[PDB]
RNA sequence: ACCGAUAGUGAACCAGUACCGUGAGGGAAAGGUGAAAAGCACCCCGGAAGGGGAGUGAAAUAGAACCUGAAACCGUGUGCU
RNA sequence: UGAGUAGCGAAAGACGGGUGAGAAUCCCGUCCACCGAUUGACUAAGGUUUCCAGAGGAAGGCUCGUCCGCUCUGGGUUAGU
């Protein structure tokens, strides 16, 4: 389903997109077997591998008040056919 | 040892009669036209005569 | 000694060797007033050695100079002992003594140390 | 000189943690007093 | 007629500044600039910008010539203190005052 | 015929919070521009902070470190000694 | 007030070229000095973004600072063995 949240557009991810790799933001409590089936169901491609990782919340401040950002789970998808999962 | 009495402002200012700095000791450069230290080079055009 | 410059015996002799060598390479350096009055004797006695030209004079000057290499000219490289014996000593064959001149600049920021310029005449 | 506090994450939770306070009657009174106070953190 | 300039909240102790101010009080504007440029104290460049700002006020805001000018007034006033601490021996701490000053210079044509 | 910001609840304000302790537990300080932001376009000294004009406003020694602004303490100039 | 007084926490730096409003203290180069059963290379506990890049100089750095374990913005951690 809508496991995916947003795509990741950075300098390192741009170098990944030249070799059939795509970086997304997924839900914090899903495994990469669900992410594998979610990509093929939406974009109609054939996935070959998924690697996934976690980042901790970061300390942030504005004015005097201090808080934390959201924790996130990042998935990198390797395809064997198809591309252009965004513009 | 420690002070026995508070020091008043009259006594404090008397002690600072000789605490001060002096004039630099400068002369006029007759190539620059501006001031410079004696026996030192000028800093405007960087010339030293004699 | 003459003046201890706030150093030990081994440090004082190593620092005079560094200042004297670097003056031959660039012929004009900026340093402290107290240091400059002690470099005078070191460099000027080295020029007296280079005006003799004997092998024994060369070997007595290698005990003070450092092993630097001067690729400043566009031609072949040379060390600081070849420049002392080849070029600097070539143009002092007439005057007897006084190959060094000192010019005062003034105090420097953050230390108050008197700055000077020392160069070859 | 060796000092008194040598930190350890496992001992902190097993002696002062939430489940340790709940597993006894006098430790439940500690949690009740820290709710009447309004403390932002209940246990360690 | 007089012109003035003020520097506020300068992070220098007030009684270190006043030593320099004693030399330029009552001198011609051209002579005071030279004294400040040749004295080797920390607060000399700071006072230099205050006198230059006041000289330029006498030329744009007012109509006064910078050849007949003198330094009429030059004083320092105290500002807020920054409170710090220093760890001493046996577990004690000592207070440190980082002081601040206000600097004012007035230049007069005479009259 | 109760208090009026050292008072009144510990807390008029992001307070059981900063912080302190292994833990049970202990615990503050901090209110006020103007009727209306109309919160200083533009020029000058400077790298900037800061300032001198010009404008707003009844008022800017009301310019956000902002109502009133005492004493200790620190400075400049002067009549008599 | 003591008072511009004590102290500034074990030690070798010198010169040339840059940047800059401002250089004993930042960058580059050369020479010289110190450790080397360790001042070298990994790593458990513990800390929890202190890691990288581009900018900045109010406060912290026992001096200065154009620089940083400090401030702003954007990034970085991928396992069937």
């Amino acid at each position: 389903r809508d496991i995916l949240k947003r795509p990741v557009i950075t300098e390192k991810s741009s170098e990944a997109m030249a070799e059939d790799k795509y970086t997304f933001d997924v839900d914090t409590r899903v495994n990469k077997t669900q992410v594998k089936m979610a990509v093929e169901e939406i974009f109609n491609v054939k996935v070959a591998s998924v690697n996934i990782m976690n980042y901790k919340p970061k300390k942030k401040r504005m004015g005097r008040y201090q808080g934390y950002t959201n924790k996130r789970r990042k998935a990198i998808v390797t395809l064997k056919e198809g591309s252009d999962d965004l513009f | 040892a420690v002070p026995k009495r508070r020091t008043s402002k009259t006594r404090k200012n008397k002690r600072r009669t000789h605490f001060k700095i002096s004039v630099p000791g400068m002369t006029e450069c007759p190539n620059c036209g501006e001031y410079k230290l004696s026996h030192r080079v000028c800093k405007n055009c960087g010339s030293y005569n004699g | 000694g003459y003046r201890k410059l706030g150093r030990t015996s081994d440090q004082r002799k190593a620092m005079l060797r560094d200042l004297a060598t670097s003056l031959i390479i660039s012929e004009r350096i900026e340093t402290t007033e107290a240091r400059a009055k002690e470099v005078r004797s070191v460099v000027e006695k080295l020029i007296t050695l280079g005006k003799k030209g004997d092998l024994a004079s060369r070997r007595n000057a290698a005990k003070t100079l450092r092993n630097v290499e001067i690729l400043n000219e566009d031609e072949t490289t040379q060390t600081a002992l070849q420049k002392l014996f080849g070029e600097i000593a070539e143009r002092y064959t007439e005057r007897q003594g006084g190959y060094t001149r000192i010019l005062k600049q003034g105090p420097r920021r953050g230390d108050g140390a008197e700055s000077v310029i020392i160069e070859l005449v | 000189v060796k000092r008194t506090y040598q930190p350890n994450k496992r001992k902190h939770s097993k002696v002062h943690g939430f489940r340790k306070r709940m597993s006894t009657k006098n430790g439940r009174k500690v949690l009740a007093r820290r709710r009447r106070k309004g403390r932002k953190v209940l246990s360690a | 007629m007089e012109a003035k300039a003020v520097a506020r909240t300068i992070r220098i102790a007030p009684r270190k500044v006043r030593l320099v101010l004693d030399l330029i009080r009552g001198k011609n504007a051209a002579e005071a600039i030279a004294i400040l440029k040749l004295t080797n104290k920390a607060s000399s460049p700071v006072i230099e910008k205050v006198l230059m700002s006041a000289l330029a006020n006498a030329e744009h805001n007012y109509d006064m010539n910078t050849d007949e000018l003198v330094v009429k007034e030059a004083y320092a006033n105290e500002g807020p203190t920054l409170k710090r601490f220093r760890p001493r021996a046996q577990g004690r701490a000592s207070a440190i005052n980082k002081r601040t000053s206000h600097i004012t210079i007035v230049v007069s044509d005479g009259k």
